[PDB]
């Protein structure tokens, strides 16, 4: 069901896209993954702990 | 609003009491971040000593964790809203669906 | 700068009597007034205390002979 | 403030002659990694030199043939020949021959010496020969190129003719051996991390580490001048030209902070631009309706709080409406 | 001239107190400590270098030694303040002279999963790729070509 | 030639739109095209000159942390907002525009009073929204031009900029590209093969010219260049 999803956009279906370095400018073999997570910043911000 | 949802967050954000809540669905008459005033639909509305019906969003206050609680109104007016449904957002939720 | 101190446990017996002699040599570099024996590089009493001890030039003899020297030279110089 | 920073080197350290490393401080937050990649990118492939090319022994063509008079392969024959560097004239394509037998190794003091060309170090040994019976030659032809061509390209510029069966060497056009940029942090009395620059470089001794840097600075400036501002600054030329009414005048009377009631009653005496208003002196502004107390307080602190007042003469109205 | 002028400027912060404290911690070294302590390693020495922020970078080979993960973990730091504290923290104390565990042999800078995996596909080599068959002078040569 | 090779020449600023804008460097012989590429659009990522908003002021609200009583949104969005608008200055540094609007509406960046040198990228980026009608909001923006990125914490100075009540600051965002993408192809030659022509696109505010942004760039880059050439032991 994933792979039908992504294959109704232009996305690749294996999910892995080439990616580029952003220092050097070259390509970075072994395509790496690459998506969209939903994160969360804790309640242990460092300026109550420093 | 999270993408790779789960269906429930649509109940969590409407079963607590964090956002404003519909308990009379009518028409949206006045819209502003500090109170929103609807109008009840003539059926809904009490056939006598009734009126319009007023919710006052809270604003920036401390929590019970030092943290900042407040309500966005997400409606426009005239909007026709049904009773139950969401007003205004609450902290860390988008159009009564949990977005943490 | 100084990032191992191996070869002073070659050096010295052992690594409490390194730190020990090292300290006392700090001590008369930084409060007693004494010129270091070799040229720092912008670094610390105890670093070039620890370059001094390296060198093979310096160690808890030389630092007795050095104080018994000064002392001699005290009691010379009161006469 | 549109004004970058440019860095003062502290450090360049000359070891072993051959060898430098230099400093560059202090950068931006991100121009040292670009900087660096840039240097390398040049410095390995597009940086013009000279090495050897082709190579040709009178007894031996093939790559793989059991070559007596020498103990050593065909294999590292190439290899010390690719590690050996030298430097040419205007002739950008140069052979040489290496006619020597022997008792002891054949070096690169060997070569026949030419004017057209220099090598950099005569005492680089070669090939170790055979202590006796062992007269063996072979031709060698160096060329000027544009950086490192693989055995993949060199296979093909075979495959292209080779028609003696020319043997082939890898072609390292390229006068640096080796590069490595390596970016850490410096600090300013108050920056937070500026980019300090570390550049480790070895080359084969052609020429100074200093100069091939400054060489590939140099060719990248001129690549780039296509686009370096047309100019120095482009434009050391200012000129102001100022009519004398304002074009304030030209807007209308809402844009100047006026409550409702004001606006109205400005456009009872039909004054909608404000060059219609700064022609007009306050006594036929009282004797306008509804022009009371706080209407004309408030007209006559909103107009004349940004320089102008009301009440001028003036001809240049409307220009040009 | 006083201690009262000397607080007031680094209340303040001004542009001339960032280098005195460069220069007081060039070779002053300090003590980094876990929270739980369960081995002379628990607590280790270490030069400090200035950063701009809020955190504490610590070197990723020692923190295996440490048993603390950056999943949140938070550590102290104290200063030796005496000649002879901050000799004993460079000579005994000091991370590079603690590379072998008290209780086994095992060096316990055993590298860890990044840095292994980054080598093992370093070093794990294919049967064909760009340049398969072909002579090299040098590493130098090769990293050259690499690269 | 074999030594003292060409170099490119821009052709081309086509703009698919008003933002997304396309150059073309061309020639380039070889292994200069990705070096110039990444170069290229480190720089643009680096800093570049832009315009955003540094410092607001508006009569009624006195914290960011407050409401009023006719705006839809609450005075964090119209701050996000504000600093999501871009605009172009040239002849000054730092302008102050007023903005005063009425009545229910979405008041947008068309409702602002622009001045001479000050230009709208677009006027439809909507700011805020007046949900009554006697309800008014007259506020004052102050939009510098600076060279990077700085936080609305790190820029104090003094303490009487934020005496008054009615400043407020925003993190100084400005940026006038977005994203920038970069590609060789082979390009067309007289007589010769392996030419890479480099085609750039750009995803910018529309502040910013893309010819000239470029050139600023490659200047900034070539003066960095020029103090890196002459190397030599100097303090
Ligand atoms: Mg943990």
């Amino acid at each position: 069901e994933i792979k039908e999803l992504l294959k109704l956009g232009d996305l690749p279906t294996s999910g892995q896209i080439r990616l580029y370095d952003g220092r050097t400018g070259e390509q970075f073999e072994r395509p790496v993954t690459v998506g969209y997570m939903y994160m969360l910043k804790l309640n242990h911000l460092v300026d109550d702990k420093m | 609003k999270p993408l790779v949802g789960t269906g429930m967050e649509r109940a969590v954000a409407v079963d607590s009491g964090v956002t404003a809540v519909a308990k009379r669905g009518g028409v949206v008459q006045y819209v502003d971040a500090s109170r929103i005033v609807i109008k009840v639909n003539e059926d809904e509305m009490y056939p006598g000593e009734a009126g319009i019906d007023i919710y006052n969003l809270t604003k920036y206050t401390r929590s019970n964790q030092n943290t900042c609680i407040n309500q966005m109104p997400c409606v426009s007016l005239g909007e026709p809203v049904e009773r139950g449904d969401v007003l205004a957002d609450g902290p860390s939720t988008d159009l009564g669906e949990l977005a943490l | 700068a100084r990032v191992t101190v191996q070869d002073a446990v070659e050096k010295i017996g052992n690594r409490f009597d390194l730190v020990l002699v090292a300290a006392r040599r700090a001590r008369q570099m930084q409060v007693g007034g004494k010129d270091p024996l070799v040229p720092e590089e912008n670094d610390k009493t105890t670093v070039i205390a620890l370059r001094e001890i390296e060198e093979g030039l310096i160690n808890n003899q030389i630092l007795d002979v050095r104080e018994r020297q000064e002392q001699q030279e005290q009691e010379a110089a009161e006469l | 403030v549109t004004e970058f920073l440019k860095p003062r080197l502290v450090d360049i350290e000359q070891v072993s002659s051959t060898h430098a490393k230099v400093t560059l401080e202090p950068l931006e937050r991100g121009f040292g990694h670009t900087l660096g990649n840039a240097l390398r990118r040049i410095l390995l492939s597009s940086m013009p030199g000279c090495a050897v090319t082709e190579v040709e022994i009178d007894g031996v063509l093939h790559e793989y043939s059991t070559k007596e008079g020498v103990q050593e392969d065909i294999l590292e024959i190439l290899l010390n020949l690719k590690g050996l560097a030298v430097r040419v004239q205007g002739k950008d394509e140069v052979i040489l021959t290496l006619n020597k037998s022997g008792i002891g190794p054949v070096t690169a003091a060997d070569i026949t010496h030419d004017g057209d060309v220099e090598i950099v170090k005569p005492q680089h040994v070669i090939c170790h020969l055979t202590d006796e019976n062992a007269s063996i030659s072979m031709r060698i032809k160096v060329q000027r190129g544009r950086g490192y061509v693989p055995a993949s390209t060199r296979i093909h510029s075979e495959e292209d003719e080779r028609p003696i069966g020319r043997l082939l060497v890898d072609a390292c056009y390229s006068p640096v051996e080796r590069i490595a940029y390596n970016v850490e942090a410096a600090r300013v009395e108050q920056r937070t991390d500026l980019d300090k620059l570390v550049i480790e470089m070895e080359t084969n001794g052609t020429i100074d580490p200093e100069e091939a840097i400054r060489r590939a600075a140099t060719i990248l400036a001129e690549q780039l001048e296509a686009f370096v501002d047309l100019r120095d600054v482009r434009q050391p030329e200012v000129k102001e030209e100022k009519p004398e009414f304002d074009p304030i005048l030209l807007r209308p009377v809402d844009d100047l902070e006026l409550t409702v009631r004001s606006a109205n009653c400005l456009k009872a005496e039909a004054i909608h631009y404000i060059g219609d208003l700064v022609q007009r002196t306050e006594v036929e502004l009282l004797k306008t309706p509804n022009l009371g107390k706080k209407s004309l307080t408030e007209i006559k602190d909103v107009l004349a709080s940004r320089g102008l007042s009301l009440g001028m003469r003036l001809e240049n109205w409307p220009p040009a409406s | 001239t006083t201690i009262k002028a000397a607080k007031k400027m680094v209340e303040r912060e001004e542009a001339v107190v960032w280098d005195i404290l460069d220069e007081v911690i060039r070779e002053h070294p300090v003590l980094l400590n876990r929270a739980p302590t369960l081995h002379r390693l628990g607590i280790q020495a270490f030069e400090p270098v200035l950063i701009e922020g809020k955190a504490i970078q610590l070197h990723p080979l020692v923190c295996a030694a440490y048993n603390a993960d950056f999943d949140g973990d938070q550590m102290a730091v104290h200063v030796p303040l005496t000649l002879e504290a901050q000799l004993e923290a460079r000579a005994l104390m000091m991370s590079t002279n603690n590379i072998l565990s008290p209780a086994n042999g095992e060096p316990i800078i055993v590298p860890s999963q990044d840095v292994v995996l980054g080598l093992y596909y370093m070093t794990r080599d294919c049967v064909n790729a760009k340049g398969e068959g072909m002579v090299l002078t040098g590493p130098k040569e090769a990293e050259r070509l690499y690269r």
